[PDB]
């Protein structure tokens, strides 16, 4: 606290994300439901470039 | 229940002045204070040694047994044995603790064993 | 309810010098 | 008659408060090993504490004590390493098992 | 705490680790759920050599 109210700057970093994608079942319906980006990412990041 | 013991050192030094007249005057004091606090609903706590034993034909598999604790004529409470209690195997003719062991401890009255058997001044 | 009892100890010296 | 009374005091106290149904928390430092002839999957053991013929408290390991792997012939905490920690009682690893005065 | 601030150094040992590892069903979905690697160290362990 005495650091922070002295002048000390406080940051604030983004250290992963989680979350669903859609996908379509027999019917028309969109299904996000165990659907979870993190079993793609590590594959993604490894066979690709960033650009 | 709640004991408490305080100790107490105070050291004074005044000066009067009257019209003439001068005066000083030191002082020195010692105090020991004892204290002893208590509640009259949960003023004292139980935990039951007990063991679970088998008289039937068959094996009993994850026994928990529903048991009620009575003094004279009131019964104390009715305690379920939740996680810690629960045993595992009881083969017929012989204990939950195998013999050798050590009894075990009903403490724990509500249902994720994080409570104490309470009982009042008068009980 | 809650009941608290207390006990108390005190020892006290004084010594006045005036003017003797 | 005047008169003018100065005064100074100083004043140390101390105190000592102490409750006589949870007088003390304990925690263990355990090991678990394997003799058989099977490997077990997510062991976890109840155990019983006793002091001289009183058992103070039966435990069983929740989430932070639960041995994934035990393989013949091998302890879980894998020697080198120390032993395991053993003082939540409670089933959602919050809780210190209490002792009286007494005990 | 009094040991902490003589001046002894308080260490962190990594007793174990858990998680789950990925596979495909009949789709060409990514599944990690109930794939623990817990349920083959030991035979890993077992049946190799470390080098």
């Amino acid at each position: 606290l005495k650091k922070l109210d002295a002048g000390k700057q406080i940051k604030l970093e983004t250290t992963q994300v989680s979350g669903n994608f859609g996908t379509k079942n027999s019917s028309g319906q969109i299904v996000t439901e165990g659907n979870s980006w993190s079993d793609y990412i590590s594959q993604i990041d490894s066979i690709s470039a960033s650009i | 229940e709640h004991a408490s013991t305080d100790q107490g050192k105070t050291v004074s030094r005044a000066t009067t002045n009257s019209k003439n007249s001068t005066a000083v005057q030191d002082s020195n004091g010692e105090s020991w204070n004892t204290g002893l606090s208590i509640n009259k609903g949960e003023s004292a706590y139980i935990n039951a040694n007990v063991r679970y034993y088998n008289t039937g034909t068959a094996p009993m598999y994850k026994v928990t047994p529903t048991t009620n604790l009575v003094l004279d004529g009131d019964t104390l409470s009715t305690i379920k044995a939740q996680e810690n209690q629960i045993g595992n195997n009881l083969s017929p003719g012989d204990t939950y603790p195998k013999k050798g062991l050590s009894p075990l401890a009903l403490n724990t009255m509500d249902q994720f064993s994080s409570r104490l058997i309470p009982i009042n001044y008068d009980q």
